[PDB]
Parts: structure tokens; sequence; C-alpha cells
């Protein structure tokens, strides 16, 4: 057998990036999105609206965030 | 008075204690000044006017 040519064709690129790199970067990019969303969760936890929507819907750790001091003792 | 609730007295007790003092309210339709019983936002009054 003798090969006089190449069986090769140019892939898809935009100069800086190509899909060769992005098909390998995509699972770690989704993991970085998950890590950044967890960082947003921990840095915006003292927020009361996010506290009552998400951070009290957590099953076991949820009711530890509530302090139900009675309405007989609050100035406002 | 609002710092006093939840510390030494309750909210009803401080609201009943704040009524015994009079405070300067902004004047009414005619212009002459009025007095009002105190609410929880006003400060504890001193015994001497100056
Ligand atoms: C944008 C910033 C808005 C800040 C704000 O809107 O602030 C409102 C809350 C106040 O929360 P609090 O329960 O301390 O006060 C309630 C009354 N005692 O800020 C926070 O603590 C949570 C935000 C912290 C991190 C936000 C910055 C990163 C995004």
């Amino acid at each position: 057998a003798y090969t006089s040519h190449l069986s090769s064709k140019t892939g898809l690129h935009f100069g800086r990036l190509s899909l060769r790199s992005l098909t390998a970067y995509a699972p770690n990019l989704m993991l970085w999105g998950g890590a950044s969303m967890l960082g947003l969760f921990v840095f915006t936890e003292g927020w009361p609206k996010f506290q009552d929507t998400l951070y009290k819907k957590i099953p076991l750790l949820g009711p530890t965030l509530e302090d139900h001091t009675p309405p007989e003792d609050k100035p406002n | 008075w609002r710092t006093l609730v939840g510390v030494s007295h309750t909210n009803e007790e401080v609201r009943n204690m704040a009524e015994e003092f009079e405070y300067d309210d902004e004047p009414d339709e005619q212009g002459n000044p009025k007095k009002r019983p105190g609410k929880l936002s006003d400060y504890i009054p001193g015994p001497y006017p100056n």
C-alpha cells in the first residue's frame, strides 16, 4: 500500500479558540459555574430575601437560620 | 424608648410608659403648637428644659 496524499481536513476555529479545546474545557467550565454559584450562595447568605426563599427551604440546616423571637419584644 | 424593649421591659410596657410624657408635635392647621404623647421613636426626656 502506498499513500500519495493526506486524508486530513482543517477543523473549526476562531483564531484564538477551536472546538478541539472547547470540548475538553466544557465539563470543567460547568464545574466552575457550579463553584461560582456556590460562592454566590455563601457570600450572599445574610441577604434576607434569599434567606427566606432559598436558605430556609433547606431541610435540616434551614430552621437553624430562623430566630422566631416573639412579636412582644421587637421595636419594629 | 425602642432600645428598651427586648432588654428590660416588653413592648406593651414601654408603649404604656411612653404615654406619660408630652413631646413637641408639629403645629396644626392654625399654626399654634401642639403637644403629643410619646411613641417608641422619641428619646427619654430630661427633667429640666435647659
